[PDB]
C-alpha cells in the first residue's frame, strides 16, 4: 500500500478514518520534509552517464555504481522480446527480468527498472 | 494450529487459493484449513477435498450463527479468511455481506486476525470503524480496485511494473527453459518472490546503501525498505539502522532469505502534507471540446477511457487518480490527465476529483479516431482502457468486448 | 426550518450540554415514522423552561423537511444535515456531553431483504461505542430500535449471545440500550382483561 499508493501513513489514515474526504493546508517546517521518499523511475542507458556500462556490463556493476553514486536502486530489466535474437527486426514489444543476477549482461539498447531521491 | 475461511467459497476460487497456499515450496504447510458454507458442495469439489485428504476439511452451516461458530473451533483457529465475490452484480451488497460476516466473527471473538478482499473503496472507513477491529494488531482487509488503480496508475509512469509486482506474490518454483527464447528468462524473472525477516545484528551503524550493496555483493539478495511504525522506501546516506528493523527481502526462497541473520565475519498541499490540492473546480472549468482539444498542445501525458452510463456502477477514477498526484513529484513533472468517456456517468464521479490539478474532460467516445487524434493520443506516456459495465453485462461469456 | 439549519462550524463552536441527538436514516422515498410524537414528551410542560433537554437532529435534510411541517411549534430544537455514520460530524455535536443518543430506521417498513436488516442502525451503534475521546465510547448512553430480535446479539461484544435465547433475556434489553417493536404485542392481552391503556400508558 505505501508503494503503489503513493504513501500509506498512520497518520493520513487516521485523518481518513476521522474526516472520510482531504482538506488542502499550509507550508510547514514539517509536512514539507514529508515530500523525502523514493518513487518509481525508468532509465535509459543510451545517453545517460551509465551508458558505457550497456555494452556488455555486469547488472551487478551497473547496480553497486548507481547505488554508491545517487543512492539508485535499481532492480529490473525492461528487455526487447527479439533483442536476445541475432536476426533484426522492427518489433518493439518488451517484457520484464525480476531481480537480475549479478553475472548479467546488458543490451545497450535495454531499459532499467530504478528508484529515484526526491529533492 | 488451524485457520478458517468463509465467505464466496466456489470451486475455481477455491482451487487457486488452494494451489497457491499449499504449494509444495513453502516451509511447512502443517497448519490446517477449515471451510464454511451454506451450500453443499458439488461431486467435483469433494473430489478436490479427497484429493487434498489430510490438510482440508470441509463442514456445513452459516457464519452468521453463534452455534456454527463455536462448532469450527473459532476461539482456538490462528486466523479467518473471508473471500467475495468478485463477480457480483452489486458490488455495494458483497461488501455489505463482509462487513455482516466481520462483525459477527468480531462478536463472537474480539480478539483474532481477520483478512478479507473489499469490493469499494468507500466502504474501508465503515469496516475499520469496527470497534474491534485494530489493523495496527495485524487485522488487514484488501480492497481489490485499490490496489487494482494503484497498479495501473504506477504502470503509466513506468510501464511493467504492475506485472513486476504482481509476480512477486504468486508463489512458484524455477523452471529450466532451454529454448534460448524470451520465455526463459521471463521464467528466471518470475521465479522470485517476496519474503521479510530480521537482519543480522551486525548492521546497526552501517549506512542503508552501505548495507545494501555489502548484502547484494555478498549473499546476493537486495533491499527495497525496512520498518522504522513506518516504513521507508529506500532511505538515503542519511538514516543509521537500528536494531531489529525487519528488512524487507527478495529472494526465490526463504533459505537463502534466513542466510542473513546467521551472518559470519496559499494552498498548495494536502493538509497532511502527502499529496498536492488545489481549490474546488466547477466541471464546466474542465469540459473540453474537440476544438478545444486540438488547441491544447498535450505531450507526455495520460489518456484514460472509460466505458459506462448513468445506469453502470462505479470503478473510483479518485482511486487511480490519487497516486499521480503524491507531493513526491514536483509541480512541473505532473503529468497531464485526459479523460474520454460518458459525462452522464463521470458527473457520479467528478465530485470526488475537484481537488485535484491539471485534469481535464473531454466528452464523447474512445472508439471516435477522431477524438483521439484530437487528444494528441500519438504522444501520450500511457493510454488506460477500463469499463465500467463489465460486471453486470447479461452474457456470461463474450466479456470486454 | 432554515432558522434551525445548522452546519459544521457553528454547530461546534456552540456549546451542548445534557442534550439528546437524533439519528434518521431516511430520504425522500421512504415511510414518514412521525417524530411529533417524540419530541412530545420531550416538550410537556411539568418541566420548567430552564430545565428543558435540547434536541438535535441528525438526518436527512430531504426527510427532515417532510417532517418539519408538524414539528416547528416546539422550542430548542435544531437540525444538522449530513449522516450520523461521520466522526468529525458526531463529534461536532458532543456526544461525549450529551445526555443520550437516539438511533430510529425510516426505511425499515419497505425493505424486503432477509439479511441486511437493521445494518445501518448496528453499524452507528459499533461507531458510536468505537468513538475515542481525549475516555472511550463504551460509556455513552445509546437506545437503539430494532425490527429483527436476532440482531440484538451483534450490539455488545462482551456478551454470551445465543440464538435460543429470547429477547428480554438478552444483555442489550436487560440494559434497556436496546429496543423492537415486538415486545409491544403483549399490550393487545393485557389491555382485554383490564383498563391500564386507557389511563397508565
Amino acid at each position: 500500500r505505501t508503494l503503489v499508493t503513493g504513501g500509506a501513513t498512520p497518520e493520513l489514515e487516521a485523518l481518513i478514518a476521522e474526516e472520510n474526504a482531504l482538506r488542502g493546508g499550509y507550508s510547514t517546517p514539517q509536512t514539507l520534509a514529508n515530500r523525502d521518499r523514493c518513487r518509481v523511475a525508468q532509465l535509459a542507458l543510451l545517453d545517460g552517464p551509465f551508458a558505457d556500462l550497456g555494452d556488455g556490463g555486469c547488472y551487478g556493476d551497473l547496480f553497486c555504481k548507481a547505488l554508491k553514486t545517487y543512492n539508485m536502486l535499481c532492480f529490473g530489466i525492461y528487455r526487447l522480446r527479439d533483442a536476445h535474437l541475432s536476426t533484426p527486426s522492427q518489433c518493439t514489444k518488451r517484457y520484464v527480468i525480476t531481480n537480475p543476477p549479478y553475472e548479467f549482461e546488458l543490451v545497450p539498447t535495454d531499459l532499467i527498472f530504478c528508484l529515484m531521491q526526491f529533492d | 494450529k488451524h485457520i478458517v475461511v468463509c465467505g464466496h467459497i466456489t470451486l475455481e476460487s477455491v482451487s487457486n487459493f488452494l494451489k497457491d497456499f499449499l504449494h509444495k515450496d513453502r516451509d511447512d504447510v502443517n497448519v490446517e484449513i477449515v471451510f464454511l458454507h451454506n451450500i453443499s458442495p458439488n461431486l467435483e469439489l469433494e473430489a478436490l477435498f479427497k484429493r487434498h485428504f489430510t490438510q482440508v476439511e470441509f463442514y456445513q452451516g452459516s457464519v452468521l450463527n453463534p452455534h456454527d461458530l463455536a462448532r469450527v473451533k473459532i476461539e482456538s483457529a490462528d486466523a479467518c479468511l473471508i473471500l467475495a465475490n468478485k463477480y457480483c452484480a452489486d458490488p455495494d451488497a458483497e461488501d455489505a455481506s463482509n462487513i455482516m460476516r466481520v462483525i459477527s466473527i468480531k462478536n463472537y471473538h474480539p480478539k483474532i486476525r481477520i483478512i478479507t478482499q473489499m469490493l469499494q473503496y468507500h466502504n474501508k472507513a465503515h469496516l475499520l470503524n469496527i470497534p474491534s477491529w485494530n489493523w495496527k494488531e495485524g487485522d488487514d482487509a484488501i480492497c481489490l480496485a485499490e490496489l487494482k488503480l494503484g497498479f495501473i496508475a504506477q504502470s503509466c509512469l513506468a510501464q511493467g511494473l504492475s506485472t513486476m509486482l504482481a509476480n512477486l506474490f504468486s508463489m512458484r518454483s524455477f523452471i529450466k527453459i532451454e529454448e534460448d527464447t524470451w520465455q526463459k528468462y521471463y521464467l528466471e524473472g518470475v521465479s522470485n518472490e517476496m519474503y521479510t525477516e530480521y537482519l543480522s545484528s551486525a548492521f546497526v551503524g552501517l549506512s542503508f546503501p552501505t548495507v545494501c550493496e555489502l548484502c547484494f555483493v555478498k549473499l546476493k539478495l537486495l533491499m527495497i525498505a525496512i520498518e522504522y511504525s513506518r516504513i521507508l522506501i529506500n532511505p538515503g546516506n542519511h538514516l543509521k539502522i537500528q536494531e531489529g528493523t525487519l528488512g524487507f527481502f527478495i529472494a526465490s526462497d526463504a533459505k537463502e532469505v534466513k542466510r542473513a541473520f546467521f551472518y559470519c565475519k496559499v494552498k498548495k498541499y494536502d493538509s497532511t502534507g502527502m499529496f498536492h490540492w488545489c481549490a474546488p473546480k466547477e466541471i464546466e472549468k474542465v469540459i473540453l471540446t474537440r476544438s478545444e482539444a486540438a488547441m491544447t498542445v498535450l505531450s507526455g501525458h495520460v489518456v484514460v477511457c472509460i466505458f459506462g452510463d448513468v445506469s453502470s456502477a462505479l470503478i473510483g477514477l479518485r482511486n487511480l487518480v490519487m497516486p499521480l498526484r503524491a507531493s513526491n513529484f514536483h509541480y512541473h513533472e505532473l503529468k497531464h490527465i485526459v479523460f474520454v468517456g460518458s459525462i452522464e456517468y463521470l458527473k457520479r464521479e467528478w465530485e470526488t476529483l475537484h481537488n485535484f490539478p491539471k485534469v481535464s474532460i473531454l466528452p464523447g467516445t474512445p472508439l471516435s479516431r477522431a477524438d483521439l487524434r484530437a487528444v494528441n493520443i500519438n504522444l501520450c506516456d500511457m493510454c488506460v482502457i477500463l469499463s465500467a459495465n463489465q460486471n453486470n453485462i447479461d452474457d456470461t461469456s463474450l466479456q470486454d468486448k | 426550518i432554515e432558522k434551525v439549519i445548522l452546519t459544521r462550524s457553528e454547530a461546534a463552536m456552540t456549546v451542548l450540554s445534557g442534550h439528546v441527538v437524533v439519528c434518521i436514516f431516511g430520504d425522500v422515498s421512504s415511510a414518514l415514522i412521525g417524530l411529533r410524537n417524540l419530541v412530545m414528551p420531550l416538550r410537556a410542560s411539568n418541566f420548567h423552561y430552564h430545565e428543558l433537554k435540547h434536541i438535535v437532529f441528525v438526518g436527512s435534510i430531504e426527510y427532515l423537511k417532510r417532517e418539519w411541517e408538524t414539528l416547528h411549534n416546539f422550542p430548542k430544537v435544531s437540525i444538522l444535515p449530513g449522516t450520523p455514520l461521520s466522526r468529525a460530524d458526531l463529534r461536532a455535536v458532543n456526544i461525549n456531553l450529551c445526555d443520550m443518543c437516539v438511533i430510529l430506521s425510516a426505511n425499515q417498513n419497505n425493505i424486503d431483504d432477509t439479511s441486511l436488516q437493521d445494518k445501518e442502525c448496528i453499524l452507528a451503534s459499533l461507531n458510536i461505542k468505537s468513538m475515542q475521546f481525549d475516555t472511550t465510547g463504551v460509556n455513552i448512553p445509546i437506545i437503539t430500535e430494532l425490527v429483527n430480535d436476532t440482531n440484538v446479539q451483534f450490539l455488545d461484544q462482551d456478551d454470551d449471545d445465543d440464538p435460543d435465547t429470547e429477547l428480554y433475556l438478552t444483555q442489550p434489553f436487560a440494559c434497556g440500550t436496546a429496543f423492537a417493536v415486538s415486545v409491544l404485542d403483549s399490550l393487545m392481552s393485557a389491555t382485554y382483561f383490564n383498563d391500564n391503556i386507557l389511563t397508565l400508558i
